[PDB]
RNA sequence: AGCUGCUCCCUAGCAUGCUACUACCGC
RNA sequence: GCGGUAGUAGCAUGCUAGGGAGCAG
């Protein structure tokens, strides 16, 4: 009993054949039932033929007879068509207004979220309709992830590797940390508690969360939670107040946030402001300087993942009084120096999956780009705060979309905060890239960033680019290029000092074999934010929409402060990037 | 029910018979309109009977399902309505013995047992701050539940007995403040 | 009722009626096409109304026998459940002591209220208060029904484990007090 | 209540005059009843004229009258043909698809299993029709085996030989161990327990399973069990996996299964494999080597 | 989570009955 | 002009079945 999706008219009808079973008004529900294949409707009682042994599920074939709903041949002489006047029989009959344009929500309800146009629809349709787009999108792919095989261990070779069998009939999920498994110990009674691991090929190398010893026959699954419909839209309407209301300014300021103070002057005067968050310019410095500017306020340090809120926790250890801090994670290993589960404190450091229902002064949401409409709306469902602060940047990284197959989703339509960030522009940014040299910062300014990023110190003359062609070999969910592992083969010879230039890679298995040949550390391009190294080497290895993506690879380039290696096999970025180039050995 | 198609035919037949009886011409020509009008109330009160019962059928079914919806929405909220109703009745009750303990619990003086009613028997009342101490305990007498109790065993939260004369404003920020002040009735 | 031998005949009769009414030749033509609609109406009287009742009868019979089929399935399920309960509860009783107590009867029929007395492998005491506890289950061992029992796993109303040292005289008012002492048959 | 034989459509009709009383769908059952002499059908209730003292057993002669099924002259004025539209009245009316080729099932239902062509039919028809072929085969011969005379002993010659009479009317089964008899001890109450013997001519030599002494008048029968219907097909569908899934290979092998190992190399890879077993080549050796190759 | 007994309300069905309208049939 | 039968609608009574609730021992 509530309001329908498009019309928001009070109703009592819920489409049975639909994904998430939403409320629909009589005319609105009928418009859905004829404009989709969703032929099931479910009111306070089920609309099926209640005569014994019937199978009809469509509503049109149903007719009312007495105290039930009857099919063609099961009816009594006294009957009445449930589907009449273009509005199916239901409670709140007259108080239905109908929707002129329903085909959008029919498309979302019939959507499989396969192509990019599905996401374009997911973000173009209206407010609760696009929240429902997020609901249905997620709901679909958690119904997807468990439709794969179960990782049943067969043998215990040694530490860090195992043998894996998979159930017949359903395929094997990709071999990365993208699909986080979770295990339980199979016993004579039931299965209980192993923990979250991710598997790659050795032999099956297992990356376990905690230390643990496994035996034969124990199997892990890709678990899902119970996804429950949100309340609030993606973000509240904008309102520009006259002055900083509800907040008391500071007395004096330190130098390291001056370029930040003349920033917080405006996020404090209205409620929200999207922040063009270029990588590593003092982003968590931006977050902590909010509290430095306003100490008494509650600042809500959150992120889509715990490893990102750990970044804001790091600068809480040095700049924030810990007497008034809070670390919130429910019963994973993280930064747990603050008091755990303290709701009514000033600084709350937590992840969207566990932020409790509270009210606070200002929020700082790290990494608005890795998040979808869902969590970026459940944060508003969590807090109706005075000021909202949006850390992150679409030119950094999105969440990995499993069902996105054909076409890429452009910077515009990752989520709602990505909308106004390049239509009305960002309200906000920091230009002091505390990381990059002039070799990289000028290159990335002329990339997507509106020719913005000014140089920090110098042209290091340590970042290298070299053109190649490469031949590609790919088997299951990866891609390995032997010759581009054969060019790093010889360049690390004449240098005794580039031993410590960590190997970055698009696909983890290629560098997993390279580290068997070479031994340099690993790095995932998809989740590279959080740590930056002075010296890193990298190979794109691919010209398709994985590594040649402008923002997916901008992060790999932008995390080096003096020197970086980028073996380019493409034409898309060679004429677009400019480092110092060497010949081919 | 007049907006039905058969009503028009019935009206035409009735007008024809009105004209016939106003003229009174024949015996059989008007009898045609007893073989064409007496039929005209056969596809009229057959079509206007079933629809009228269908109306009440729909009404009765709608009322039944509305009642079922109300019944499902009521028995799923009892543990908020019970408390609301209870507190409304309590504030309607207007008894000082109740209001005293309700206010005290609203700021913190929650007893840690059933309040005894005999002239003997023990009571323990948590006191989390000092301003709360000012109103309730004065010297040796404890005022609570509109009664007079005798203070005997003040103790801090780390299970250390704290003397009575020690309790004052300046030295108050020296104690584990959730005091448990055991007492006995008058 | 549209695909019966009578729909064709009534349609032909009415087609002749309308054709010769548009022709409108004679009064006898009207009489014939009225006495044709007044006989071919009987055709649509019984051909499309008595068969309208056979459908009701057949549906009634079909649902009745559907209900009877479900009735005869529930019987099989309850029979299986009852026989399984019998065969699983039997497994606990056949100790050798039952054989020893039955084989010594003059006939083989022993009273029922002496089978658990002289064969049960576990005793359950329920004590209302400490006074009764002292005269029944004091100490780790006690004797009932001319046997020797040893105490373990003492519990209370909330079914929480209570050790034997706790039940003194002064500690008694601090215990949920239908205490249920269970004991084993010592030998 | 289940699925019919040819069509597997959910049904509730079972042919009474048929050997093993299987499920048949309305059109499927009607096809059976006209294409055979099996003129009896038995739904959740029996289709017989329920008026007192009637004999009719064929369905076509029956008509529905009121709360029963009625014959020609016993019906009330209001009736209805049970056999109409080529589908007999029965539960799950519309959910019947029928079988285009039913004469195979009619052949197995009218089969006496007597010539080789019957067995060709037994293994030519489709999956559960041929399961039914085996079912009906074994059913007919188990009903046969008791229709012989019964070996009543008349006198005791000595050890290992006896004298046997057989009842009038029914013949004598052959003189081998092919038909295993089973006896019980006739007493003042009933017959209890001799064991399984097989008899040949002496005088009648008796080969008994155990040591036992017989007296005059005790008699032996060719017993049959209660043959219940099967569930699984003759064998699962074939599937060839990439590798030995779910088994752990051995570390070192002995010589006397080396030529055997190269065979378990493939059987461990897929579901099933038929074993060309020429007699006495190390066959039970071939089977124990499966465990030697995979001990756990 | 029992055995009865009385009473109200709703719906369904059959049968009965009553009344009205139409058709057929002779008288 | 009558009767009878076949129909259709309306109405009443009653009997059975199904559901809800209340009182008394
Ligand atoms: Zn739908
Ligand atoms: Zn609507
Ligand atoms: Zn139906
Ligand atoms: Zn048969
Ligand atoms: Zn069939
Ligand atoms: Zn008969």
């Amino acid at each position: 009993v509530g309001a329908c999706v498009l019309c928001n008219s009070q109703t009592s009808l819920r489409c049975g054949a639909c994904i998430r079973r939403p409320f629909l008004c009589c005319k609105c529900c009928y418009d859905h039932v004829i404009s989709t294949s969703h032929k099931l409707v479910l009111s306070v009682n089920p609309y099926v033929c209640n005569a014994p042994g019937c199978d009809v599920t469509d509503v049109t074939q149903l007719y009312l007879g007495g105290m039930s709903y009857y099919c063609k041949s099961h009816k009594p002489p006294i009957s009445f068509p449930l589907c009449a006047n273009g509005q199916v029989f239901g409670l709140y009959k007259n108080t239905c207004v109908g929707s002129d344009n329903v085909t959008d929500f029919n498309a979302i309800a019939t959507c499989d979220w396969t192509n990019a146009g599905d996401y374009i629809l997911a973000n173009t349709c209206t407010e609760r309709l696009k929240l429902f787009a997020a609901e249905t999108l997620k709901a679909t792919e958690e119904t997807f992830k468990l439709s794969y095989g179960i990782a049943t261990v067969r043998e215990v070779l040694s530490d860090r590797e195992l043998h894996l069998s998979w159930e017949v009939g359903k395929p094997r999920p990709p071999l990365n940390r993208n699909y986080v498994f979770t295990g339980y110990r199979v016993t004579k009674n039931s299965k209980v508690q192993i923990g979250e691991y991710t598997f790659e090929k050795g032999a099956v190398v297992y990356r376990g969360t905690t230390t643990y010893k496994l035996n034969v026959g124990d199997y892990f699954v890709l678990t899902s939670h119970t996804v429950m419909p949100l309340s609030a839209p993606t973000l509240v309407p904008q309102e520009h107040y006259v002055r900083i209301t509800g907040l008391y300014p500071t007395l004096n300021i330190s130098d390291e946030f001056s370029s930040n103070v003349a920033n917080y002057q405006k996020v404090g005067m209205q409620k929200y402001s999207t922040l063009q968050g270029p990588p590593g310019t003092g982003k968590s410095h931006f977050a902590i300087g909010l509290a430095l500017y306003y100490p008494s306020a509650r600042i809500v340090y959150t992120a889509c993942s715990h490893a990102a809120v750990d970044a804001l926790c790091e600068k809480a250890l040095k700049y924030l009084p810990i007497d008034k801090c809070s670390r919130i994670i429910p019963a994973v290993e993280c930064f747990d120096k603050f008091k755990v589960n303290s709701t009514l404190e000033q600084y709350v450091f937590c992840t969207v999956n566990a932020l409790p229902e509270t009210t606070a002064d200002i929020v700082v949401f790290d990494e608005i780009s890795m998040a979808t409409n869902y969590d970026l709306s459940v944060v508003n469902a969590r807090l109706r705060a005075k000021h909202y602060v949006y850390i992150g940047d679409p030119a950094q990284l999105p969440a990995p979309r499993t069902l996105l197959t054909k076409g890429t989703l452009e910077p515009e339509y990752f989520n709602s905060v990505c909308r106004l960030m390049k239509t009305i522009g960002p309200d906000m940014f920091l230009g002091t890239c505390r990381r990059c040299p002039a070799e990289i910062v000028d290159t990335v300014s002329a990339l997507v960033y509106d020719n913005k990023l000014k140089a920090h110190k110098d042209k290091s003359a340590q970042c290298f680019k070299m053109f190649y062609k490469g031949v590609i070999t790919h088997d299951v969910s990866s891609a390995i290029n032997r010759p581009q592992i054969g060019v790093v083969r010889e360049f690390l010879t004449r240098n005794p000092a580039w031993r410590k230039a960590v190997f970055i890679s698009p696909y983890n298995s290629q560098n997993a074999v390279a580290s068997k040949i070479l031994g340099l550390p690993t790095q995932t391009v998809d989740s590279s934010q959080g740590s930056e190294y002075d010296y890193v080497i990298f190979t794109q290895t691919t010209e398709t929409a994985h590594s040649c993506n402008v923002n997916r690879f901008n992060v790999a380039i932008t995390r080096a402060k003096v020197g970086i290696l980028c073996i380019m096999s493409d034409r898309d970025l060679y004429d677009k990037l400019q480092f110092t180039s060497l010949e081919i050995p | 029910f007049s907006s039905l198609p058969s009503y028009a035919a019935f009206a035409t037949a009735q007008e024809a018979y009105e004209q016939a009886v106003a003229n009174g011409d024949s015996e059989v020509v008007l009898k045609k309109l007893k073989k064409s009008l007496n039929v005209a109330k056969s596809e009229f009160d057959r079509d206007a009977a079933m629809q009228r019962k269908l109306e009440k059928m729909a009404d009765q079914a709608m009322t039944q399902m509305y009642k079922q919806a109300r019944s499902e929405d009521k028995r799923a909220k009892v543990t908020s309505a019970m408390q609301t109703m209870l507190f409304t009745m309590l504030r309607k009750l207007d008894n000082d013995a109740l209001n005293n303990i309700i206010n005290n619990a609203r700021d913190g003086c929650v007893p840690l047992n059933i309040i005894p009613l005999t002239t003997a028997a023990k009571l323990m009342v948590v006191i989390p701050d000092y301003n709360t101490y000012k109103n309730t305990c004065d010297g040796t007498t404890f005022t609570y539940a509109s009664a007079l109790w005798e203070i005997q065993q003040v103790v801090d939260a780390d299970s250390k007995i704290v003397q009575l004369s020690e309790i004052s404003m300046d030295n108050s920020p020296n104690l584990a403040w959730p005091l448990i002040v055991t007492a006995l009735r008058a």
